[PDB]
């Protein structure tokens, strides 16, 4: 059974930089779709970034140009890169494998001063 | 594969089949004995006619002799008729039983078998091989038993009058026997090669006939004609080999048995043999040698004919003890409760050494719809064919109602699935028969009309000059492509199977027709299990789970709106469509 | 249809085929005469052996008699071998020629013929009927000529020693002849009925084999088994009719010729016939009237066998003098200059009494693209099939380069058209052979690779374990549906024909694959006449003229933007797609 | 050969009513599409109204609600109905059978005071 675990950051100040990682095991990592979702305490899960086999990337307009999504096949690890963080980004971030109806990780909280 | 056995060995294998028909064989054996007795007694009548001379002895035999001849002919005709009719009857029953068994065996073979086979080869097994069995066992078999019985009668008549000459007959018989042994093996080998060549001839004619349109538009007449010339000349050459063996074996065997005639003449010339009996026995003896050489010629030629059917029987046995669709499940399901689950299944097609599906963890809940999307060659029809057990998976488990598919009876399993395939195949019958193909007695014409109306086929059926009773072509050729698709849709919808699979079932249709069909599918399949394989996303927008497949792996899954978020593969397909 | 003619009439009809092979027939006739002479002389040797007694006369003859017997056997074997080999050779050549002619005739038939026919019936003509001709003309024909020659020899030997008894033989011969007449007609009728039933058997097995998947998923095993039981039992019953006639005719004819034996015995008993000759002369007569009863039995049984091939030949002739594709146009166009024009054409399919197209005034200029759109069953594939002369129009004219299509040679006309049909048919060969189907020597492998790359098929071909040399299934079954479509597209693109017709050639493909194929088509067909039949409008957006068809009439025509104005049928299709 | 002839009006005052007719012969009139186009001296032909087998009608927005398009199968005649005419409607009106790439009539001028 394929399982995927997040290694995230903690509390960062406004305008700082962060990087989250997610290791996916039991997967055909070179083909499946990977994504980063976020969840505020009130609002439901919202897709933040998506990466696909051809390394094609996508992002929610409200965060395009700030975050980056990358994946290393050899390490089989997906990465989310944070730049110019804002207080509205303080939420629980999850990684996802192959679609919103697929597989999710534990998730890591991120707080912005 | 078939190792040449022998004539006696193939008869022992044939006996389980001939056993139900013992009575006709017994009566025919009695008739054959009586017929041979009549023949021998008629050819024996010489000795009274010669010894008791025309005028040398008192005319007491010649008065009743014509009536004896006519009566023996009467009896001979009756016994010959009975023997021929009963032996032919038994052979026809055996041949019909073997034909039915071969049809049933072919109907029970796996799908990969038909993938690696040619239709013409199997059709040749049905037509040519079994007709060789029939021709042999009817004509040649009567001839061989009747001429054997004649020979035995002549042997008996000869050992009686003068054993001193029957002894040379005795010594030559094994030589003739072992000669017939050797030629029979050669005949059987040639016949098997001929069977294969006839399969090739049928394959060539089949391929020409079914690709007639492609021959016409691409100008293939030269190529097809050249191919057929090759195979037909090979058939002629193998028939020539058979004729060569026949016409070389017959004269040699007649040369051997003529040494008996030479020996009887030498014995007569020898100054110590005659005067034991007067003109009479030795005249009967010479007449019996000259007679005996005739069933030998008949026997050898019909042996050439007879080994063809022997070889065809051996081929039949080899086919009949092949393995069929693997069916070792015994838990028949009356009606499945919808759920179908794939657990880490991996599938590789036979002899292809690269997986078509790799780790499929796919759930099809009861009452729900899963829509399989993805580019061409990704493996959607493969999943569809694995659900129906057309092929068997290599790793993982496919479960239905909590149980493995292989645990079930094949027929019981397939009674749960209604499938419209990517490649639509129809039968050369009427529209109603096509819609109710294998259930013509279970479904009312009202039910058939409701099915055809759910498939939007009711409009063009009413414009046919015969209604639902119009005959469609061999593959529905007298219909348009969308009409054939809609008829296959109606065929699948007639059976309210708990699991319905549509495999690009809107491909040949226009947008309005597909919208109508989709509306009908809405109400009918709101609580059925459905699997839709689509290359068009307007067809599958309401599906409960959309699953995107690529190169044999699930790359995304989710609902239409959740997948239009998430900006992944499905988002790109939807944007570019 | 075949009226029963006679044996002599069918040999007169077959003579033009046998004429090239006269030399073997002549030598076989000489050999047959010598063989019959040897037989008769051997059966005549009695009279010296009896008259010149064993001890009554000087032994003299007895000394050289064995060597005479062995030498006559030597000669008999040689002449029998030569006769059999030459007659079988001529028969095999005739049968191969007839098989090739039947294949060519079937390859030249019209499309409507195959629409109204079954593949199994024609395949039965190729397999069963011609193998009946072969079996008859090889085995039964040798038997009948050899036994006729034997009979004539015995007749000659008998008219010599005592004509007073040959006279009764003379009077009985016509009775036997007219009997064989009547039975032969019965045999031929039964054989024709058997031919038809075998066609039905083949049709049943064919339909089962090619619809195997539908049998499996709809549970058709019961229905197919019951059908096959019906036809196979009918085949058995007709074989039984043949056996009934055979075993009722043989004993009666043997009863008639036995009256000769009764008459010779009565003549011997009569007190005014004997003492004319030695005991041996009537001994030869009784031995020869007896001998004579044996080729009669052989002749009648092999006549049962022989009429099968006679009937099959008569069926062959009836098929061979049928009409073929109407081809009465002589101009041979080297390469058409693109233009195709329908002027006021009306078409009705054979036996359908309602037009499929009504008044089609459609122009396909050289270098331009016309896109046919419309709902299913409107008549687009009908227009496509009229361009290729699969069917002939009822009114109006279809012109190519200013000339009617019927003015052209069919082969010349079809060399101008490259067609991807709605229903893709592939051949069981390699990918390269399929792409260059009828032109394997004209196109380089580099050209084949370019074609496969223009059809977006180069990617999945390189993932095959054998490359372009991978063998695909019987109908490309070892490929996905879109892969088969793309291979057919490559096949049509290999030939830069001036007129290219695509008939829903993107139906099994995904949007990105169709975009790639459309990009390749753009540049390749910028100066090539093109006709695209599409149900999806994204495929045909750049076409020079879009034409909307409904129920067989053109309802609108124009360009994409002009048709999106004008708010007509095309506007509705585009809006709802 | 199918041919189609227009019978039109002449000069009418502003706000008046007019009716144009077009007889189509040689046609499968119950199925083919029919249309009314117009052409000003400067601007090219512009589709004004369209009628299709199912009597479904369409009109250019700038004239919807004023003109009507109808067809009588028995008389095999298509009709255009004018109401509340405006000076901008003064132009040459053509009828059309089966598409802009099909068959056109002579056309009739219409002038508005
Ligand atoms: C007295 C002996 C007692 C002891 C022995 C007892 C046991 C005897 C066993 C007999 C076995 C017989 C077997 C017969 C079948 C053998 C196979 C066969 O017939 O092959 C013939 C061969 C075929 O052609 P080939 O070129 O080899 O291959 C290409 C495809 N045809 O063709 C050839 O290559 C050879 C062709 C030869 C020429 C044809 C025949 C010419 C005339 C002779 C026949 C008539 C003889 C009659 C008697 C008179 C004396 C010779
Ligand atoms: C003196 C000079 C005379 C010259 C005459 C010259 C012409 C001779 C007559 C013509 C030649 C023979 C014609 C052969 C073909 C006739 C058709 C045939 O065989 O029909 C048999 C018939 C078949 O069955 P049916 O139901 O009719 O058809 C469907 C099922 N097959 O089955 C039947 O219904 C037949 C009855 C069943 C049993 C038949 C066999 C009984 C035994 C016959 C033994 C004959 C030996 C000699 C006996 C002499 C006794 C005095
Ligand atoms: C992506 C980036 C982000 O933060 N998003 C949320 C922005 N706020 C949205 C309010 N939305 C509430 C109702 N949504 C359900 C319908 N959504 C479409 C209508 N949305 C406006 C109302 C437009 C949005 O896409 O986002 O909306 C569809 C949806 O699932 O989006 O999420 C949502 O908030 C619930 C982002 O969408
Ligand atoms: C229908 C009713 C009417 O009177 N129309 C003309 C209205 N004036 C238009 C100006 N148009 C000039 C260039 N056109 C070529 C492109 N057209 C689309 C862009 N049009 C604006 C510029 C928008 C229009 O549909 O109509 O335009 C496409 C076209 O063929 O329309 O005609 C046109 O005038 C030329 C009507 O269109
Ligand atoms: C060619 C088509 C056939 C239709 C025409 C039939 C022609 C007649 C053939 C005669 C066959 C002789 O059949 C002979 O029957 C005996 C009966 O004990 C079989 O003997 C059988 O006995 C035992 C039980 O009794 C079986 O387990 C076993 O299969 C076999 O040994 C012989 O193996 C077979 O050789
Ligand atoms: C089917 C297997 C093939 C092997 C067959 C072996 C049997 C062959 C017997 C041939 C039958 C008799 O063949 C007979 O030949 C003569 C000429 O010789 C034909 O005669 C024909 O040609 C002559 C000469 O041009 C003309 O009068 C006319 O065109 C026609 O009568 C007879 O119509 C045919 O009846
Ligand atoms: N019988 C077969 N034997 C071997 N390989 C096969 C067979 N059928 C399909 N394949 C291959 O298996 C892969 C998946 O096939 P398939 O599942 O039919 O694709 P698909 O998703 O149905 N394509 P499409 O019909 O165009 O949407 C492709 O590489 C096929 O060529
Ligand atoms: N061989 C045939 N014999 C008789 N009628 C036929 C034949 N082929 C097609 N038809 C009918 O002729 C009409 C037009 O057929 P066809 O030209 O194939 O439609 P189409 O436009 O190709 N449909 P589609 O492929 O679904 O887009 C329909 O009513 C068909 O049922
Ligand atoms: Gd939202
Ligand atoms: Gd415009
Ligand atoms: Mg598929
Ligand atoms: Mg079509």
């Amino acid at each position: 059974q394929m399982q995927l675990v997040e290694s995230g950051g903690g509390l960062v100040q406004a305008g700082g930089s962060l990087r989250l990682s997610c290791a996916v095991s039991g997967s055909i990592f070179s083909i499946i779709t990977l994504a980063w979702y976020r969840q505020a305490p009130g609002k439901p899960r919202e897709n933040v970034a998506t990466i696909t086999r051809g390394s094609r990337t996508s992002y929610c307009d409200s965060v395009k140009g700030r975050f980056t999504i990358s994946k290393d096949n050899a390490k089989s690890t997906v990465y989310l890169q944070m730049n110019k963080l804002k207080p509205e980004d303080t939420a629980d971030y999850y990684c996802n494998a192959e679609g919103p109806a697929g597989y999710w990780g534990q998730g890591t909280p991120v707080t912005v001063s | 594969n078939d190792k040449d056995l022998s004539t006696w060995q193939t008869f022992r294998r044939l006996w389980p089949t001939i056993a139900p028909f013992k009575a006709g064989l017994i009566v025919a054996g009695v008739a054959l004995i009586l017929n041979a007795a009549s023949d021998t007694f008629m050819l024996s009548l010489l000795k009274p006619l010669l010894d008791d001379g025309f005028g040398k002895t008192d005319r007491s035999v010649l008065v009743w002799m014509p009536l004896v001849v006519i009566g023996l002919m009467i009896l001979r005709g009756i016994t010959s008729y009975v023997s021929s009719y009963c032996i032919s009857w038994v052979s026809g029953k055996v041949v019909m039983t073997m034909r039915r068994r071969l049809f049933g065996h072919m109907m029970g073979m796996p799908v990969s078998f038909f993938d690696k086979q040619s239709t013409g080869t199997l059709l040749s097994r049905i037509t040519y091989d079994s007709e060789q069995v029939a021709s042999s066992s009817s004509g040649a078999l009567i001839t061989v038993v009747r001429e054997g019985a004649s020979i035995i009668g002549l042997f008996i008549m000869m050992f009686y009058y003068s054993w001193q000459l029957s002894i040379i007959l005795i010594v030559l018989a094994p030589i003739v026997s072992i000669a017939i042994r050797v030629v029979s093996k050669r005949f059987r080998n040639i016949s098997k090669n001929m069977q294969n060549t006839m399969g090739q001839v049928t394959t060539s004619a089949e391929q020409m006939l079914k690709g007639h349109k492609e021959v016409l538009i691409f100008g293939g007449q030269e190529v097809e004609t050249k191919r057929f010339d090759k195979v037909s000349n090979r058939m002629r050459l193998q028939g020539m080999k058979m004729v060569s063996a026949s016409s070389i074996s017959d004269p040699i065997i007649q040369l051997i048995a003529s040494l008996a005639l030479a020996f009887v003449l030498y014995a007569a010339s020898f100054p110590s043999v005659m005067d034991s009996l007067t003109a009479g026995t030795i005249t009967v003896v010479f007449s019996s040698m000259i007679a005996l050489m005739r069933p030998l010629k008949s026997l050898t030629n019909v042996n050439a004919q007879f080994q063809r059917g022997m070889a065809a029987c051996q081929t039949l046995f080899t086919i009949l003890d092949s393995e069929q669709e693997k069916d070792e499940g015994k838990r028949v399901i009356e009606r499945a409760t919808g759920d179908v689950e794939f657990r880490n299944v991996t599938f590789t097609y036979p002899g292809r050494d690269v997986p078509a599906l790799r780790n499929i963890n796919l759930k099809i809940p009861a009452g729900k719809t899963v829509a399989l999307v993805g580019r061409s060659g990704s493996g959607k029809s493969t999943i569809a064919s694995l659900i129906t057990r057309f092929y068997d998976i290599d790793e993982g488990e496919i479960l239905m109602d909590g149980h493995d598919l292989r645990e079930y009876t094949l027929a019981s399993l397939r009674n749960q699935v209604a499938l419209v395939s990517q490649n639509v195949h129809l039968f050369n019958d009427t529209v109603a028969n096509n819609i109710a193909y294998a259930r013509t007695e279970q479904y009312s014409r009202e039910q058939i009309e409701e099915a055809a109306r759910m498939a939007y086929a009711m409009d063009f059926i009413n414009k046919m000059d015969n209604g639902l009773d119009t005959v469609i072509g061999e593959n529905g050729v007298l219909l348009s492509g969308g009409q054939r698709q809609r008829i296959a849709i109606a065929r699948a919808l007639l059976r309210d199977s708990p699991i319905l699979i549509l495999d690009e079932a809107t491909s040949a249709l226009d947008t309005e027709s597909e919208r109508a069909i989709q509306a009908a599918l809405d109400e009918l399949q709101k609580n059925r299990t459905s699997l839709v394989i689509a290359h068009r996303l307007s067809t599958i927008e309401k599906a409960d789970e959309i699953v995107v497949v690529e190169d044999g792996v699930i790359v995304e899954r989710g609902t239409h709106n959740d997948l239009l978020e998430h900006r992944g593969v499905y988002a790109q397909l939807h944007k570019m469509q």
